[PDB]
RNA sequence: AAUUUCUACUAAGUGUAGAUCGGUC
RNA sequence: AAUUUCUACUAAGUGUAGAUCGGUC
């Protein structure tokens, strides 16, 4: 009970960082759903631990498409993001938003919603 | 009328795991920005497809 | 090395329980303010963890006045609860809702919010 | 829950409806 | 994003605005 206690202590470390990214998916959904369309910021998505505060800008999965649509899960309800109109089915569940449009973003854009709208 | 009336049957699609909501009492935005709203809000589940 | 890193540990533990809790805060902030006043949850109030699904009744500090005035906490962000009416001034950040008047009370009542109304 | 101070508010969007003279246990 | 099916909505609260003859590549 040595080294699967220590997986066990890494599945809670990615567990309160799951947590967190849920956390700031929840409040970011609410200043999300805050905003009528138009003002939203163009938006990386995937369906992987996004970590905001840890983002690392290398690999081209980057991209600059205004979410939208961000309904449930009605198994388990959640705040979900389609990243382009309504009929393009790109459901994701881990977003982090950045400044602006393609081509070597910007870094962040931390808490900066409010200063969107 | 005319003949060939024609009853057809239809099977299910979307399982039972993947339907997604608009919940009950809770203010979502609003596609078109034309509208003179900016939000709604309903009482019940609105579903998708 | 030993026993320092082992109370490290149940510091990170303590962290994924606390936002948990924070994240059904934040949960039940939202499903609690788009409540009119009159059919709110009668709702067991502190300002400690209070992780509803490992809660124990033996104390005598439980109490279920009805919940009113919730509203925002801009110097952390935090979502604060005043407990009594406007003019109580009783505010906290830890809340459980349940069903009814005081003494030996039903127990918890966990997402079953959506059921209030 | 914003006020000349207090109270009920959000009340058409940095506010609305009232009332208040004296310094003194 | 709810439909007899399709598309843009929420549009006064399990809908609303239009259009559709045909089984065949
Ligand atoms: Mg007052
Ligand atoms: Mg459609």
């Amino acid at each position: 009970h040595n080294d699967e206690m220590y997986l066990v202590v890494q599945a809670l470390i990615r567990a309160c960082i799951i947590k967190e990214i849920d956390l700031y998916t929840e409040q970011l959904y609410n200043i999300i759903k805050s905003l009528p369309y138009d003002k939203r910021p163009n938006v990386v998505y995937s369906d992987q631990p996004l970590d905001p505060n840890n983002l690392d800008l290398s690999e081209p999965e980057l991209w600059a498409e205004q979410v939208g649509e961000c309904m449930r899960y009605a198994h388990n309800d959640q705040p979900c993001f389609y990243i382009g109109s309504t009929k393009r089915e790109l459901r994701v569940n881990y977003i982090v938003p950045v400044i602006g449009v393609r081509d070597e973003i910007e870094r962040v854009m931390t808490l900066e919603e409010v200063r969107n709208l | 009328l005319s003949g060939g009336a024609e009853l057809f049957m239809r099977r299910a699609s979307l399982k039972k795991e993947e339907l997604v909501v608009h919940p009950a009492n809770s203010p979502i935005a609003n596609k078109n920005p034309d509208n003179p709203k900016k939000t709604t809000t309903l009482s019940y589940d609105v579903y998708k497809d």
